[PDB]
C-alpha cells in the first residue's frame, strides 16, 4: 500500500500498478538465462527430491551465518540446499538442512562451490551459478 | 503492360519495405535492462530464487564456504 | 519482506493440460480464447481467397483462373470474412471481459455458451465444404439474389451446403445473444446499477437485442428458399411477386447485421481512450443514447440498398439513412473531447485506436453520399461502393479488433506482447492498406462494375488495377509480424504479475490478477462511480473527480 | 428493476410510430399496395419489445429493489448464495455434431440422413437434459 | 422471502419474443402472394371446411386451460396434478396433430399441393411450421414428464415446469393469429 498505485484489498491482497510500457520484474540478467537457470532448477529438484534455492545479495559482516538464517524464508527450510554468493565481497556459501544429511551433500557442496568459483573468473556470474547447481544436484539422492 | 515489369513490381515492393521498416523499428532497444557485470558494485535488491519440486526456528546441519 | 520467486515463469503446461477441459469446458475466458484462435484461422483464409482474386485482376485477359472459379471466390470472399470471422469476433470479446467487467462469476447458462461455439465451428465447416466438390462452392454472391438462386439458374450442390451452413451458424448467434442479455439483466455486483457499467457492456445488451430480430428473419428466409430448391415451391416466382420479396426479407437482416459488427468496436475504443489520456470518458450519459438511437434507428433503413430498382419509396429510406449518421457525429465528438486536454501517450493500443479514427471518417463521408438517389443512381453496382464498405468495415472489424487484442492480451495471459514488433506492424497495416483501397474510388466513378472477372485492354483502367495488387499484398505481408508476435509472446514475453499493466485502468477487470482466477475474483470495492479501479486506486483524487466534472 | 423496462418500451414507441408511418405513407403516392413485406415486420418488431417489456414491468412491480438496483449499496449486502452452474459437460458437442448431420443430410436430400440426424439430435437433448437428475445404479 | 427474478423465465422470454421474428418471414410471404391473387385469392380446386379446422382450434384452446390448471398444481409442492395436467395436454395436442394431417391428406387428394399453386406453397409451408413447432413442444412435455420421477420434487423442476407452460401458451396464441387471418380474412 505503500508505493504509488497500491491499495490494500479487503481480503488484505496488494493490488499495484505499472506505468504504460514498463516493467514489473526488471531482472539484471537475458531472459534465456532465467529460462535456463529455472529449468536447472526444476529438473535438479527432481532426481534428488530437495528443492534448491540461489541468493545474491549482501552478507553483513559475518559471511557464513547471515546465509543460514535466511534459508529459513524458502519453502520446507528443511530438506532445502542454498547457494549464496556475493558479488560486493568475493563469497560462496552453501548451507543445507537436516534433512539432506547423509544423502551425498557433504562431498558434494565443496565441488560446487569450486564450480561456482572457477565460473565466476569472468563476468559468468549466471554461468557459474548453473554450473553449481547442476553439480550440486547430480550428487544428492532421493533416499 | 510487361508482364515482367508487372509481375516485378506488384512483387519487389512489398519486400523494400518490408526491410526499410523492419531497420526503423526492430533494431531499437526495449525495456529489459542491460546485463550485469561482474566489474561494478551490486546495486539491485536482494534475489533469493527457489524451485517448486517437490510440490507443497529451523534444525539444519552442515555448511561450506569458498573464494574467488 | 523477502519472499521466494522463479526465476522465469513457466512457459506451457505438462503433457495432458489442455485437449480435455477444451471439449468439456464450461470457463468463458477459455470459451473466448477458442473463438479468436479460429476466427483468426478463418480470416486467413478469406484473405488467401482475396488474394487469388486481386493477383488475376491486374491484367487483361484470363492469366490463370476463370469466370467460374472467380464468381465462387468473390462469393466467398466476403461471406467467410463477415459471417465466420466478424460476427464471432463479437461473442469472442464478449465472452473475455463481460463477466469481469460486470463483476459476475459466471454467466447465464453456460452449457448454452459452448453450444454456441460449437455450432458456429461446425456450421462454417459445413458452408466452407463446398469446395471439396467437382462443381465448386456458390457462386452468386453473399446477398444471394433471385431467381439466380434457384435450381433452375443455380443447380450445384455447393449453393445447398452454403445455404444449410448459414442456417447452422444462425442459432448461436441468437443463443449467444439470450445469454448476454440474461447475464447483463442478471449477474450484477452489489453497488453497479445499470448507469454505473462501461459503455462496452451497454454495447455488447444493445447488439444482442438487434441480433434477436436480425437473424431469424434470415433463417426463415433461407428456409423459404431451400423449400423451393428442394420441394419445388413457388415461393419467389418472379409471376408472384418474389424477386422483391426476398431483397425485402435479406435487407430487413443485411444493414442491422452490418451494425452488429460496429457497436461493439465503438466500445473497445471508447474503454482505451480514458485510459491512455490520464482523463475520464466525456459525456458519459450521451455515449449510451448516441447508441441507443443508431440502433433503434438501424431497423427502419433497410431499402437503400436497392434503388436502381423502381420499387420502393425513395424519401422514407433516403431520410432516415440521412438521420442516422447524427449520433456518430455525436460519438465522434465525444471520443475527441475525451482525448482534449491530456497527457497522450501512445502505445500499441493507442496507435490502433487513433488509426480507427482516421480511417472510419472517410468510410463514413464516402457512405452518406450514396444516401442520396440522384447520386446512387450512377455509383452503384460499381469499385466506390467497395470502397466504402471496406473503408467502413476495415476500422472497427481491424484496427479496433486489433486494438482491443492489445489492450487486454496481458490481462487473459499474464505476458506482455512486444512493443518494437507491433509498430512494424501497426504502420505496415496502414500504408498497405491506402494502397490498394484509396483508388476504388476513382476506378468505381470512371466506370468500372463491380463483381467482373475480366476487362479490354482498351478500358483506360489499368493503372489503377496495378497499384491494388500492390497494396495487396502489403496486407498480406502485415500479418506475419503480429502472428510470429503472438507465438513468441506466448511461452516467453515479459512477466505481469502487477494486474494492472496500462496503470489508470477504468473498469473492473483491472480489479483482479493477471489471469484471473477461476470464479474471476477473491475480492471487490465499492462501486460509487463508473470508474472503480481508478477509486481503488488513487483515492486521494477522488474529490478532485467529483469537483472538476461538470463546466 | 425499472431501468430494464424502460429501455425496452423506449424501442417499442419507435417501433409502432415506425410501422403505422410506414404503412399509411405507402398506401397513398407509392406504387402498387401497401408493401406488405416491409410492413408485417415492423409490426412484429415492435410485439417483440412490447413482450419483454411487459414482461420486465410485471417482474419489476413484483419484487422489491436488489443491491443491484441501489446507489448507497454494500458488498456485504449480497453476501449469501447465488446458485446452481454446471461445471463442466462434454454434451454440447455431441448436440452440434447430430444437428450437423441433420444439416448435411437436408442440403443433399438424403431422407435417411436426416431421420438418423432427427433420432441423433432427440438422443444427445435427452442426454443434456437428464445430466444431473440420473439417480445411483441400483444393482 | 423472494427478492430475485427467476433467469430461467427471462431468458425463456426473451428467446420467445425472438422466435416471433420467424413467423413474421411466412406471414410476409403470404400477404405478398395474396396481393398478386387477382381475382379469388383462394383457386378453384381450394375449398376450406370449417367442419374440421373449428373443433381442433377448441381443442388447441382448451389445451392452454389444463396447461395451466398443471403449472396451478406445480406451485403448490404437488407432483401429481402437475403430471395429470400435463398428460391431458399431451393428449390433446396429439389430437391437433392428427385433426391437421387429416386435413392435409384431404386437401392434397383434391389437388391443392405444395407445387400446384402459389396458394399452396405458403398455406403448408405456415401450417406445417406451426406443427414442427407443436410437436416439439409434444417432445418438450415427454422430456418433462420423465424427468420428474427421477428426484425428488424440487423448486427447479417447478420453474422447468412453468417455463414448458410459457413455451406452449405461444404455439396456441400464434395458431389463433393463423386460424384468424387464413378462415376468415380471406
Ligand atoms: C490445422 C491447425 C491445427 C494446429 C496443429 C498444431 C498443434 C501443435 C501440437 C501440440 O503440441 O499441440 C498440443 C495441444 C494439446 O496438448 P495437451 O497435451 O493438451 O497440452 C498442451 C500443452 O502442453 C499445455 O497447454 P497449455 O494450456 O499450457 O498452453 C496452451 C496455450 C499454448 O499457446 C502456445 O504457445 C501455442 C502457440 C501457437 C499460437 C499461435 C497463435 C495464432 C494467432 C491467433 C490470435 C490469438 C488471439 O494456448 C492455449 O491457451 C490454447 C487454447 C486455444 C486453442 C485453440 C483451439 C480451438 C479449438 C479447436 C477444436 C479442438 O493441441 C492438441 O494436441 C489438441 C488436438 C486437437 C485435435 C486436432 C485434430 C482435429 C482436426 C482439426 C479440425 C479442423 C480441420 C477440419
Ligand atoms: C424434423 C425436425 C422437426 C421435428 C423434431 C423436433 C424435435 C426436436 C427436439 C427439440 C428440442 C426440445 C428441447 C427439450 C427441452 C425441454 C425439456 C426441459 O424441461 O428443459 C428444461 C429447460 C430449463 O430447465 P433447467 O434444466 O432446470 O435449466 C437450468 C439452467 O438453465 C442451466 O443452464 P444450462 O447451461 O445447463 O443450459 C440449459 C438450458 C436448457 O437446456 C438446453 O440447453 C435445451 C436447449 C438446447 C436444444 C437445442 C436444440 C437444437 C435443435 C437443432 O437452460 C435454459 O433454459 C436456457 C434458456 C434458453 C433455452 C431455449 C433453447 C431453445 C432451443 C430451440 C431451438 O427449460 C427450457 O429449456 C424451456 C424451453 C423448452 C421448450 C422446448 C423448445 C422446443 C423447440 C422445438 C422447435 C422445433
Ligand atoms: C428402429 C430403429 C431405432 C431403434 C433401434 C436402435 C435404438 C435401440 C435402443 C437401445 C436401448 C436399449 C435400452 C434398454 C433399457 C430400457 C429400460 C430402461 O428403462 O433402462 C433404464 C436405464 C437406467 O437404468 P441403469 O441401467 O441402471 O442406468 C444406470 C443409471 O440409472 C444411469 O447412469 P448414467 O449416468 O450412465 O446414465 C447416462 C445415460 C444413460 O442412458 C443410457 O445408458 C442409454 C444407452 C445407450 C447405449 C447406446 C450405445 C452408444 C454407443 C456409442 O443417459 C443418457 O444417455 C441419456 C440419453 C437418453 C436415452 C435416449 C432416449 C431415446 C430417444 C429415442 C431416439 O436408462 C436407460 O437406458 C433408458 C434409455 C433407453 C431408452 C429406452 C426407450 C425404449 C425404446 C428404445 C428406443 C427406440
Ligand atoms: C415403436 C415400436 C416399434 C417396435 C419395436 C419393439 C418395441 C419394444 C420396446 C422394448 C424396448 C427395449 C427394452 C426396454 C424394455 C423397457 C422395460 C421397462 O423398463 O419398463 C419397466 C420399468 C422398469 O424400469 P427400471 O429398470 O426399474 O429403470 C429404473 C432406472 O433405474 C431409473 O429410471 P427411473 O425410475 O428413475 O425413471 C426414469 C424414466 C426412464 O428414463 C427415461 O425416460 C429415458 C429417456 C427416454 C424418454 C424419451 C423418449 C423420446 C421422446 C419421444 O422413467 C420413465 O420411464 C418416465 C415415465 C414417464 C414417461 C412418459 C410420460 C409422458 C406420458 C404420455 C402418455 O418399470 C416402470 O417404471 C414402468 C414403466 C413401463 C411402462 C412403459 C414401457 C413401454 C411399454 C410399451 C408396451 C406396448
Ligand atoms: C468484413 C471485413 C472484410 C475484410 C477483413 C476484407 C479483406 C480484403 N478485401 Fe474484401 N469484401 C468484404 C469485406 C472485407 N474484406 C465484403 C462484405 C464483400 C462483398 C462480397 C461480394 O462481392 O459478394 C467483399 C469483396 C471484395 C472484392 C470484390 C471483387 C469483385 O467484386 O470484383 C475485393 C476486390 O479487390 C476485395 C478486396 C480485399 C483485400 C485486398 C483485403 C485484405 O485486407 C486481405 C488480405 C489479408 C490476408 C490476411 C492475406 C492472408 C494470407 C496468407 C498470409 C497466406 C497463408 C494462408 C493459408 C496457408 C491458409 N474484397
Ligand atoms: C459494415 C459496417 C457498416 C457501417 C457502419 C455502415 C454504415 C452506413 N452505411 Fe452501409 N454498407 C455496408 C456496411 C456498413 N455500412 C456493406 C457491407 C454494404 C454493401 C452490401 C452489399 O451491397 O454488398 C453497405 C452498403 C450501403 C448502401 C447501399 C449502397 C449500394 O448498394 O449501392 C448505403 C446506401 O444508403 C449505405 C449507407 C450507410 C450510411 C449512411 C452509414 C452510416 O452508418 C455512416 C455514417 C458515418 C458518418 C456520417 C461519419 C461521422 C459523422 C460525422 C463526423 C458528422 C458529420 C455530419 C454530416 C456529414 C452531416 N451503405
Ligand atoms: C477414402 C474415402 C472414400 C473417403 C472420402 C472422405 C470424404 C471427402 C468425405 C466427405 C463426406 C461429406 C459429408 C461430403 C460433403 C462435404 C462436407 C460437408 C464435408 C464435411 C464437413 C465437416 C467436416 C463438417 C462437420 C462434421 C459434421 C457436422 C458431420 C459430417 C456429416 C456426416 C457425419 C456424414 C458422413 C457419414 C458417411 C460418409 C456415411 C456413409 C456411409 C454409408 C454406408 C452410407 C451409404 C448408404 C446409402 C448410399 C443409402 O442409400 C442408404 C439408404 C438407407 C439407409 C442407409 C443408407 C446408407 O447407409
Ligand atoms: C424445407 C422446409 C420446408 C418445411 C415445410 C413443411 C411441410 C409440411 C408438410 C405438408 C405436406 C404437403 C405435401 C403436398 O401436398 O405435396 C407433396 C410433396 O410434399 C412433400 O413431399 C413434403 C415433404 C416435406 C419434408 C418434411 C419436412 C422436411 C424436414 C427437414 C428438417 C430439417 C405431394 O406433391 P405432388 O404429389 O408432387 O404434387
Ligand atoms: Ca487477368
Ligand atoms: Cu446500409
Ligand atoms: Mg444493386
Amino acid at each position: 500500500d505503500l508505493p504509488y498505485g497500491s491499495a490494500l484489498t479487503s481480503s488484505g491482497r496488494i493490488s499495484a500498478v505499472t506505468e504504460p510500457g514498463e516493467l514489473s520484474v526488471h531482472y539484471p540478467f537475458p531472459t534465456m538465462d532465467l529460462v535456463v537457470l529455472d529449468d536447472a532448477l526444476k529438473y535438479g529438484s527432481r532426481a534428488a527430491k530437495a528443492r534448491f534455492a540461489v541468493y545474491i545479495g549482501p552478507l553483513g559482516a559475518d559471511t557464513a551465518a547471515t546465509a543460514r538464517e535466511i534459508l529459513a524464508n524458502v519453502p520446507t527450510p528443511e530438506n532445502a540446499v542454498l547457494l549464496a554468493v556475493s558479488p560486493d565481497q568475493r563469497a560462496i556459501e552453501v548451507v543445507y538442512g537436516a534433512d539432506v544429511k547423509g544423502r551425498g551433500i557433504e562431498s558434494a557442496a565443496p565441488l560446487g562451490v569450486s564450480a561456482a568459483a572457477a565460473s565466476f573468473k569472468e563476468g559468468n556470474l549466471i554461468d557459474g551459478l548453473i554450473s553449481a547447481v547442476r553439480v550440486m544436484s547430480a550428487g544428492v539422492s532421493p533416499a | 503492360m510487361s508482364t515482367a515489369l508487372t509481375h516485378g513490381l506488384i512483387g519487389g515492393v512489398p519486400l523494400v519495405l518490408f526491410a526499410v521498416l523492419a531497420l526503423i523499428f526492430l533494431t531499437r532497444k526495449g525495456p529489459h535492462p542491460d546485463t550485469y557485470k561482474m566489474s561494478d558494485p551490486w546495486t539491485h535488491a536482494p534475489i533469493l530464487w527457489a524451485a517448486e519440486e517437490p510440490r507443497e526456528g529451523v534444525v539444519i546441519g552442515g555448511g561450506a564456504s569458498g573464494k574467488w | 519482506e523477502l519472499e521466494a520467486r522463479r526465476p522465469f515463469p513457466e512457459r506451457m503446461g505438462p503433457k495432458g493440460n489442455l485437449i480435455y477441459k477444451l471439449i468439456t469446458t464450461t470457463d468463458h475466458k477459455l470459451i473466448g480464447i477458442m473463438y479468436c484462435v479460429v476466427c483468426f484461422a478463418f480470416f486467413l483464409v478469406g484473405g488467401l481467397m482475396a488474394l487469388f482474386m486481386r493477383t488475376e485482376l491486374a491484367m487483361p485477359g484470363l492469366q490463370f483462373l476463370s469466370n467460374e472459379q472467380f464468381n465462387q471466390l468473390f462469393t466467398m470472399h466476403g461471406t467467410v470474412m463477415l459471417l465466420f470471422y466478424a460476427t464471432p469476433i463479437v461473442f469472442g470479446f464478449a465472452n473475455l471481459v463481460l463477466p469481469l467487467q460486470i463483476g459476475a462469476p459466471d454467466v447465464a447458462f453456460p452449457r448454452l455458451n459452448a453450444l454456441s461455439f460449437w455450432l458456429f465451428l461446425f456450421g462454417a465447416l459445413i458452408a466452407i465444404a463446398g469446395f471439396i466438390t467437382p462443381g465448386g462452392a456458390a457462386d452468386f454472391g453473399w446477398t444471394a439474389y433471385s431467381p439466380l438462386t434457384d435450381a433452375i439458374h443455380s443447380p450445384g450442390a455447393g449453393g445447398d451446403l452454403w445455404i444449410m451452413g448459414l442456417a447452422v451458424g444462425g442459432l448461436g448467434t441468437i443463443l449467444g445473444g439470450v445469454n448476454m442479455i440474461t447475464t447483463v439483466v442478471c449477474m450484477r455486483a452489489p453497488g453497479m446499477t445499470m448507469f454505473r457499467m462501461p459503455i462496452f457492456t451497454w454495447n455488447i445488451l444493445v447488439t444482442s437485442i438487434l441480433v434477436l430480430i436480425a437473424f431469424p428473419i434470415l433463417t426463415a428466409a433461407l428456409f423459404g428458399l431451400a423449400a423451393d430448391r428442394h420441394l419445388g415451391a413457388h415461393i419467389y416466382d418472379p409471376a408472384n411477386g418474389g424477386v422483391l420479396l426476398w431483397q425485402h426479407l435479406f435487407w430487413f437482416f443485411g444493414h442491422p447485421e452490418v451494425y452488429i459488427i460496429a457497436l461493439p468496436f465503438f466500445g473497445i475504443v471508447s474503454e482505451i481512450f480514458p485510459v491512455f489520456s490520464r482523463k475520464p470518458i466525456f459525456g458519459y450519459t450521451t455515449l449510451i443514447y448516441a447508441t441507443l438511437a443508431i440502433a433503434a434507428l438501424s431497423v427502419a433503413v433497410w431499402a437503400h440498398h436497392m434503388y436502381a430498382t423502381g420499387a420502393v419509396l425513395l424519401p422514407f429510406f433516403s431520410f432516415m439513412t440521412f438521420l442516422i449518421a447524427v449520433p456518430t457525429g455525436i460519438k465522434f465528438f465525444n471520443w475527441i473531447g475525451t482525448m482534449w486536454k491530456g497527457q497522450l501517450t501512445f502505445e500499441t493500443p493507442m496507435l490502433f485506436s487513433v488509426g480507427f479514427l482516421i480511417t472510419f471518417l472517410l468510410g463514413g463521408l464516402s457512405g452518406v453520399l450514396l444516401a442520396s438517389p440522384p447520386l446512387d443512381f450512377h455509383v452503384t453496382d460499381s469499385y466506390f461502393v467497395i470502397a466504402h464498405f471496406h473503408y467502413v468495415l476495415f476500422g472497427t472489424i481491424v484496427f479496433a479488433t486489433y486494438a482491443g487484442i492489445y489492450f487486454w492480451f496481458p490481462k487473459m495471459t499474464g505476458r506482455l506482447l512486444d512493443e518494437r514488433l507491433g509498430k512494424l506492424h501497426f504502420w505496415l497495416t496502414f500504408i498497405g492498406f491506402h494502397t490498394t483501397f484509396l483508388v476504388q474510388h476513382w476506378l468505381g466513378d470512371e466506370g468500372m462494375p463491380r463483381r467482373y472477372a475480366d476487362y479490354l485492354p482498351t478500358d483506360g483502367f489499368t493503372t489503377l488495377n496495378v497499384i491494388s495488387t500492390v497494396g495487396a499484398f502489403i496486407l498480406g505481408v502485415s500479418m506475419l509480424p503480429f502472428v510470429w508476435n503472438v507465438f513468441k509472446s506466448w511461452r516467453y514475453g515479459e512477466p505481469v504479475t502487477v494486474d494492472d499493466p496500462w496503470g489508470y485502468g477504468n473498469s473492473l477487470e483491472w480489479a483482479t490478477s493477471c489471469p484471473p482466477p477461476r470464479h474471476n475474483f477473491t475480492e471487490l470495492p465499492r462501486i460509487r462511480s463508473e470508474r472503480p479501479a481508478f477509486e481503488l486506486h488513487y483515492p486521494h483524487m477522488v474529490e478532485r473527480m467529483r469537483a472538476e466534472a461538470h463546466v | 428493476m425499472h431501468i430494464e423496462a424502460r429501455l425496452f418500451e423506449i424501442l417499442t414507441a419507435f417501433f409502432a410510430l415506425a410501422a403505422v408511418v410506414y404503412a399509411v405513407l405507402t398506401a397513398m403516392f407509392a406504387t402498387g399496395g401497401v408493401e406488405w413485406a416491409g410492413t408485417t415486420a415492423l409490426v412484429l418488431t415492435t410485439g417483440l419489445t412490447l413482450i419483454t417489456g411487459t414482461f420486465f414491468r410485471f417482474v419489476a412491480r413484483r419484487l422489491d429493489t436488489r443491491p443491484e438496483d441501489y446507489e448507497d449499496a454494500e458488498i456485504s449486502d449480497g453476501a449469501g448464495e447465488l446458485g446452481f452452474f454446471a461445471p463442466h459437460s462434454w454434451w454440447p458437442i455431441l448436440i452440434s455434431l447430430s444437428f450437423s448431420t441433420a444439416a448435411v443430410g437436408a442440403a443433399l436430400w438424403l431422407p435417411w440422413l436426416i431421420a438418423a440426424g432427427v433420432a441423433f439430435v432427440i438422443t444427445s437433448v435427452c442426454g443434456l437434459v437428464f445430466e444431473y437428475y440420473w439417480g445411483p445404479e441400483k444393482h | 422471502s423472494l427478492n430475485r427474478p427467476n433467469m430461467v423465465s427471462v431468458g425463456t422470454i426473451v428467446w420467445l419474443s425472438s422466435e416471433l421474428m420467424f413467423f413474421a418471414g411466412l406471414f410476409a410471404m403470404y400477404f405478398t402472394a395474396r396481393a398478386q391473387a387477382g381475382g379469388a385469392w383462394p383457386p378453384e380446386p381450394t375449398e376450406l371446411n370449417l367442419a374440421l379446422a373449428v373443433p381442433v382450434t377448441l381443442v388447441l384452446i382448451a389445451s392452454s386451460f389444463t396447461c395451466q390448471m398443471g403449472v396451478f398444481a406445480a406451485e403448490r409442492g404437488d407432483v401429481f396434478g402437475l403430471r395429470r395436467w400435463y398428460v391431458i395436454t399431451f393428449l390433446m395436442g396429439l389430437f391437433f396433430v392428427l385433426g391437421q394431417g387429416y386435413e392435409y391428406i384431404h386437401l392434397v387428394e383434391h389437388g391443392t399441393t405444395i407445387p400446384g399453386s402459389a396458394y399452396g406453397s405458403v398455406f403448408y409451408l405456415a401450417t406445417g411450421f406451426h406443427g414442427l413447432h407443436v410437436i416439439g413442444g409434444l417432445v418438450a412435455f415427454v422430456l418433462l414428464l420423465a424427468r420428474t420421477k427421477m428426484s425428488k420434487f424440487t423448486p427447479a423442476q417447478a420453474t422447468a415446469a412453468i417455463v414448458v407452460s410459457y413455451y406452449w401458451h405461444f404455439v396456441d396464441i400464434v395458431w389463433i393469429a393463423l386460424f384468424a387471418t387464413i378462415y376468415f380474412v380471406r
